[PDB]
């Protein structure tokens, strides 16, 4: 029997959703730099 | 040598020493969980009669 | 490179890239039909 799944492993999930969360989060912030 | 890298080997080995009985939990999935740890602590290098 | 001034561009000319960006893939869309 298996020790722990193979998927969907919501810790892998988080840090790459987060992270790609977080790129295109500096971007909004970063573009409204020059709006003003 | 094929004995040695068994993995069926390594567990049945692990079930019947002291070092793991002791430290059991009494929680299913935590003794499995030890378990499965402790088949990794020991790993066999195969070696080559090229490189001595 | 100002980025933050180009992301008010595509801000205001969303209507552009929506409006001929799906007819795009409606002028696909037919080839599928139009294929075997």
């Amino acid at each position: 029997e298996p020790v722990k799944r193979d998927s969907p492993r919501r810790a892998f999930l988080m840090i790459m959703w987060g992270i790609v969360g977080g790129l295109i989060g500096a971007g909004v912030a970063l573009t409204r730099r020059c709006s003003k | 040598v094929m004995q040695l890298a068994s993995w069926d080997t390594r567990r049945e080995f692990w079930l019947q020493t002291d070092y793991y009985k002791q430290r059991m939990v009494g929680n299913s999935k935590a003794d499995a969980a030890l378990l499965d740890e402790m088949i990794n602590n020991i790993q066999f290098i195969p070696g080559d009669f090229t490189r001595a | 490179l100002d980025i933050r001034g180009l992301f008010r561009t595509l801000w205001a000319g969303k209507l552009w890239i929506i409006g001929m960006g799906l007819a795009f893939a409606l002028i696909a869309l037919a080839y599928t039909f139009f294929a075997r």
